[PDB]
């Protein structure tokens, strides 16, 4: 659907309509110039030639012609400032399209992709369409403009000679579209083989220690050197018939300027008189067509030039529209909000909370968590456990009923439901500057007694001093160990009160000292508001008001751990961690 | 321009085909500057010999020319795209080939600083730019210089007061505009490389932490952070785009500068005759159709900074030397290998962090032994001492009673065949991702071997020739360990070192390979890492680590009947 493509491109030109006709309106005034400098000079070539009329008395036209070179210079400045200007205005609108996207897919869909490739997708997939729009497009616009205009300026000067050129305007599109025969042919057997060859190279460097483990670094070596081989080999054979429709652009300006010489030539001399309107032919009509004749094909010549503008904004627009184009299920949003900053009261029935691209995650479930009740949520991998904390988070959109202190949730605004929601999660992002803005994320502007509280509260003090820059050490700069990306992950999730807290999976992936550490300090702050707590650990879970077993997505478990405990109904405290 | 040293060097391996592309542009860019000024003279000769002299002007020889200067300037041209095309295409071997030459001894540690995800698209991407110096920068300046010299020693013999003009301002304009103009967009092109990789880091960290910053309200004030590297970053460019504009003005003023030049200087007389006659538009013409061959110039100002920026960046990395070194010393690889560690220590570069700190085990030639522990525990640290990817501080490695650092690295990759944790898929064919770990197997021992490890799915409709990798034919994660695993045993080490296997499995499968790994490297010494616990009866001396430290060993029997760390996290 290449075409389609090329008519998404052109779609979205709309935006910055207002500067593709500057450049389509310059692209008509430079042409004129051109026309003007080509006159000027025809007429001031044919009196010192003919009427041997010296220099210094022909002074006007040389101003006029010095003054139209100023003009015409101007313009190709101006042309190209309104050209990029067109260019850096869709990029410009573009990229904040798709960052809007992507915030309103929220953080379920970011994980689908690792975030090294989204933004190959707005730093590179985005600029390297600005080729085609202040380059490829405007100069599009400028060879239906010049090559109109030169020969409507020539023929009231000699018919013959605007029949030169344009004879050859529908013959070279003729012959062009001829070679796209064989573009079929080239780029069609070897769009396999071509393809595989591509990454080759990327390929080997991505799994260089691989190479190096197995020794394999000196024979690799060759398989570049057989592939990058018949790469070149292979793509000749579309450039041996791609770079004939360059071929066939040079002859058709070339024959253009031998045959206006030739019939020129020849008029003056008397041999052939078919031309001019009867009126004798002046050499100003035959010099005006020499200077013109290599402008009639300059546009569409530079137009070749442009060629991988072209190429590199079919490859971009390629994965843009797609992106652009898939169906997304973002959370329903509303105004609703609750004032009460007091632990709240979550109620849920039926909550089939789906993913963005409309699959079900989470299958019916039913529960309920009065205020100040703390509920730990235990079960088998993958069983919707996770899930159920992105759903109270705003990540995910549910259907059922769910209640928060007494109102809905998807009728309750994220701005103002998630000031009253801190959690940590599972495999924590610190996405500040350094280690004192990722404790102080909640607000900005704590003092310095509130935030020693909390490094000291969550023991981030303990492995502080043995820090670089101390407590502004900047996180590539200081990769933290996981023991204490978590322990300032924590830092941060109870640096102000909150009303619900949920804790992911606070204890796992955490070495021994830091494990009593966390804990430590998120037993005493799970007691002051609720908190949904998931794990999968049962070997302290006594003290916990509830506890949740969740098998496939659906809840199956209720009551204290004492009671459910000797119970021994769907208990997997009996089974052995496989992940530990 | 000193960063293109070493890469100069490799272009004059094709010397003399890289010169042919550019012979070609100068006879083509000849070819147009001939034509338009043999046509321009022709009209300016025929029309002053007008009717009167018709027979004495003889039309034959210049239309003689014009057929020649037509059929070089198209055939020129088609040649000139191909032998520079296909210069470029034998420059870039040897371009992969030289960089992927110097990355390969600094593959894990050279490499380690940086993203290799984000590294290794910016050194593919790096090659591709280095390619752009032939085409863009020599060629375009070779070329156009030639050409101004034989169009004015041409035109020096009809005068030199005027030929010296065009030689004068075509040269200036050729010598004095690249570096004024490179010299100028310098400091944009240090700060838009710089604001562009700012802006990159925001936008990872704001995508990543999409679900912490919405959360406590500050995925609002780093969008609005990272919107305004964004504007910096769109001036940067324009501040680029303004200069690219301001040198297409120049040479449009100085082409315009040569043409009245000679319209006016010619026409007090060229050469000895006071009046010129048709010269006069022979000169013009030529002074028109010159500046043909610097309309490349223009541009390669700025096609030039960014091959020296891709240099450096590109240099830098390939010239770092390596974190290890291996003697030329021979040696004759033995089987049953004992490995030995005595307490070794170790930082990674640029940290404060002792990712394996104090660390010593033993291993008897066939003792399988397990190593388990949390994530972010330093196991797989470990593991890249034995495969010599860093070298410990103030510590010491003995496989088989001789150090590591003494074994010759060829040999040493006989005696040591891992099982990555992140099993890598090269794109090939499968008899060549097999034929990876061993180069001379047959193509029947490949297939049993991968039959025995149950993957005979994968040997179905001509699977020895499938193209698995990139292309298509994508491995699942279950099936992508056991082909890790297939590796490991036509390599044949006598130690077999494993990272994380049976992981990312269900517990069907991985039980599957976990009794092929004790059925057939019976006779290897395993040493298996790995943070999942299951069948480790089989194990003995299990080793248990955590925070680059073992905290407890012993045989499978004695840590769990023991009241310890390993007995504590395998129940609960
Ligand atoms: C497709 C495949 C291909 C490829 C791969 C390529 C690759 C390349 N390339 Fe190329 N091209 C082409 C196809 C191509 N191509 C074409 C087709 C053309 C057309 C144009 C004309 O016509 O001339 C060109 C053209 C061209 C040119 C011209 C334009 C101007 O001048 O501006 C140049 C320069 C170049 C460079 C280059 C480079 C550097 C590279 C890397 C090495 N390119
Ligand atoms: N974008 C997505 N978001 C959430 N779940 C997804 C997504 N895509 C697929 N899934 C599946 O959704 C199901 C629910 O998984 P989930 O409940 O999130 O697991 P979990 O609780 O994170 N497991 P674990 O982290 O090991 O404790 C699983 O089958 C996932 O693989
Ligand atoms: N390439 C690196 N550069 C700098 N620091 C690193 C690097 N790799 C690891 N570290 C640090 O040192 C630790 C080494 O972890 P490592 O031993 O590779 O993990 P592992 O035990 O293999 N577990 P896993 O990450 O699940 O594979 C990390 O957790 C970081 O704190
Ligand atoms: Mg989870
Ligand atoms: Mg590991």
């Amino acid at each position: 659907r290449q075409k389609e493509l090329t008519r998404w491109l052109k779609q979205q030109s709309v935006i910055s309509q207002r500067w593709l006709n500057i450049s389509r309106l310059l692209g008509f005034v430079s042409g004129i110039l051109i026309i003007a400098q080509a006159w000027f000079m025809a007429r001031i070539l044919q009196h010192m030639i003919m009427e041997n009329i010296p220099r210094e008395a022909l002074l006007l036209p040389f101003t006029l012609l010095v003054l139209t070179f100023v003009l015409r210079a101007w313009v190709v400045w101006l042309r190209e400032r309104v050209g990029y200007h067109a260019g850096q205005h869709i990029r410009f609108a573009i990229r904040r399209q798709v960052l809007d996207r992507l915030q309103q897919a929220g953080p379920a869909w970011i994980q689908g992709k690792p975030a090294g490739s989204w933004a190959t997708l707005v730093l590179e997939q985005i600029d390297d369409m600005h080729d085609y729009y202040a380059r490829y497009l405007p100069q599009m616009a400028l060879a239906v403009s010049v090559p109109l205009l030169i020969v409507v300026a020539i023929f009231p000067s000699n018919w013959a000679a605007a029949l030169i050129l344009l004879g050859t305007a529908p013959l070279i599109p003729l012959f062009m579209a001829l070679v796209g025969m064989g573009a079929a042919d080239a780029n069609r057997r070897n769009f396999l083989a071509l393809a595989r060859l591509s990454g080759h190279f990327l390929d080997r460097l991505r799994g260089m220690e691989t190479l190096r483990i197995f020794g394999r670094g000196e024979a690799e070596i060759e398989s570049i050197r057989s592939a990058s081989e018949d790469f070149r080999q292979r793509t000749m054979e579309v450039l041996r018939l791609a770079f004939l429709s360059s071929g066939i652009l040079e002859f058709f300006t070339s024959l253009s300027i031998a045959l206006v010489a030739v019939y020129f030539g020849f008029s003056y001399l008397g041999e052939l008189d078919f031309g001019h309107y009867d009126t004798g032919v002046t050499l100003a009509a035959g010099f005006l067509a020499l200077i013109l004749a290599p402008e009639f094909f300059q546009p569409l010549r530079d137009l070749g030039t442009f060629y991988h503008a072209k190429a590199q904004a079919v490859g971009a627009a390629d994965s843009l529209k797609t992106f652009m184009e898939t169906p997304l299920a973002h959370p329903q949003r509303g105004e609703a909000e609750l004032a009460s900053t007091d632990p709240v009261t979550i109620e849920a029935e039926e909550l089939f909370i789906t993913s963005p691209e409309g699959k079900t995650l989470a299958g019916p479930l039913n529960f309920t968590l009065p205020a100040g009740q703390r509920a730990v949520l235990v079960g088998r991998s993958g069983s919707g456990k996770s899930s159920l904390l992105n759903a109270l988070s705003g990540f995910l959109s549910y259907q059922g009923s769910l209640r928060i202190n007494g109102i809905e949730l998807r009728d309750l605004s994220p701005e103002s439901w998630r000031k009253h929601l801190s959690w940590v999660g599972q495999n924590p992002q610190l996405p500040a500057a350094t280690l004192r803005d990722n404790v102080l994320l909640a607000r900005p502007d704590a003092s310095e007694q509130e935030l020693q509280a909390a490094l000291d509260n969550a023991w981030v003090s303990e492995f502080l001093p043995l820090l670089p820059q101390g407590v502004d050490t900047p996180v590539q700069a200081a990769r933290l160990s996981v023991g204490q990306a978590q322990r300032v992950a924590v830092a941060r999730a109870l640096l102000n009160p909150c009303s619900l807290l949920l804790l992911d999976e606070p204890a796992a992936s955490l070495d021994a000292h830091s494990e009593q550490r966390v804990m430590e300090a998120l037993n005493a702050a799970s007691l002051r508001q609720t908190t949904l707590m998931v794990t999968h650990q049962l070997e302290d879970l006594a003290d916990w008001d509830v506890i949740w077993v969740m098998q496939d997505g659906r809840i199956i478990e209720q009551g204290r751990y004492a009671e459910l405990s000797v119970a021994g109904g769907p208990f997997a405290t009996l089974l052995a961690h496989r992940q530990e | 321009m000193r960063a293109l040293l070493p890469y100069l060097a490799l272009y004059k391996r094709h010397k003399w085909m890289l010169s042919l592309g550019i012979v070609l542009a100068i006879v083509t860019l000849l070819a147009s500057i001939g034509l338009l000024t043999l046509s321009g003279w022709f009209l300016s000769a025929s029309a002053v010999a007008g009717v009167a002299g018709l027979y004495s002007f003889n039309y034959m020889l210049p239309a003689a020319g014009v057929r020649g200067a037509a059929i070089t300037r198209t055939a020129g041209r088609y040649f000139e795209r191909l032998v520079s095309h296909d210069a470029t295409f034998r420059v870039l071997q040897h371009l992969r080939i030289y960089t992927f030459s110097k990355l390969l001894p600094l593959s894990p540690a050279g490499l380690a600083r940086y993203r290799q995800g984000e590294l290794l698209n910016r050194v593919v991407a790096d090659v591709d730019t280095l390619d752009h110096l032939y085409l863009r920068v020599i060629s375009p300046l070779v070329g156009a210089f030639v050409v101004i010299m034989v169009v004015t020693i041409g035109l020096s013999f009809l005068d030199f007061t005027l030929a010296f003009t065009l030689g004068g301002i075509m040269l200036l304009t050729l010598f004095l505009m690249p570096p004024l103009f490179y010299r100028a967009g310098k400091s944009t092109g240090q700060n838009l490389t710089h604001l562009r990789g700012q802006y990159r880091q925001q936008l990872t960290a704001w995508l990543q932490g999409q679900a912490e910053l919405t959360i406590f309200g500050a995925s609002d004030r780093y969008r609005t952070q990272l919107e305004n590297t964004e504007i910096q970053w769109l001036e940067a460019q324009r501040r680029q785009s303004e200069l690219t504009a301001l040198s297409q003005a120049i040479m449009l003023l100085i082409g315009a500068l040569a043409v009245i030049l000679m319209l006016w200087m010619a026409s007090g007389g060229v050469g000895g005759n006071a009046q010129p006659g048709a010269l006069i538009a022979l000169f013009v013409f030529c002074a028109l159709a010159a500046f043909e061959a610097l309309a490349p110039v223009t541009g390669a100002f700025q096609h030039l900074g960014q091959v020296i920026a891709s240099a450096v960046r590109i240099s830098d990395l390939t010239d770092q030397k390596p974190e290890v070194t291996f003697p030329d010393t021979q040696t004759r690889v033995a089987d049953r290998v004992s490995l030995t560690l005595r307490d070794v220590q170790f930082t990674y570069p640029e940290q404060s962090q002792q990712a394996l700190k104090g660390i010593s085990l033993q291993v008897n030639a066939g003792e399988h032994i397990a190593i388990l522990g949390r994530t972010g525990c330093g196991k797989s640290t470990l593991l890249q001492q034995l495969t010599r990817a860093w070298d410990p501080q103030q510590g010491e490695i003995l496989l088989n009673d001789s150090p590591i650092a003494s074994l010759n690295e060829a040999a040493l990759r006989q005696t040591i065949s891992v099982v990555p944790q992140r099993v890598h898929l090269f794109s090939a064919t499968l008899r060549d991702n097999l034929l990876l770990a061993s180069p001379g197997s047959s193509d029947e021992a490949l297939s049993e071997i991968l039959r025995r490890v149950g993957l005979e799915k994968l040997l179905e409709d001509a699977g020895l020739n499938s193209w698995l990798g990139e292309g298509g034919r994508q491995l699942s994660g279950g099936e992508l360990r056991r082909l890790a695993i297939a590796r490991a045993l036509l390599h044949d080490a006598p130690l077999v070192l494993l990272d994380e296997p049976t992981e990312g499995l269900d517990a069907t499968t991985e039980s599957q390979i976990l009794e092929l790994l004790a059925e057939m490297m019976r006779e290897k010494t395993v040493l298996m890492v790995t943070h999942r616990l299951r069948g480790l009866s089989r194990f003995q001396q299990i080793i248990v680590m955590d925070n680059g430290q073992i905290i407890e060993q012993g045989t499978h029997a004695e840590l769990l009947a023991r009241q310890g760390r390993y007995y504590q996290f395998k129940q609960g």
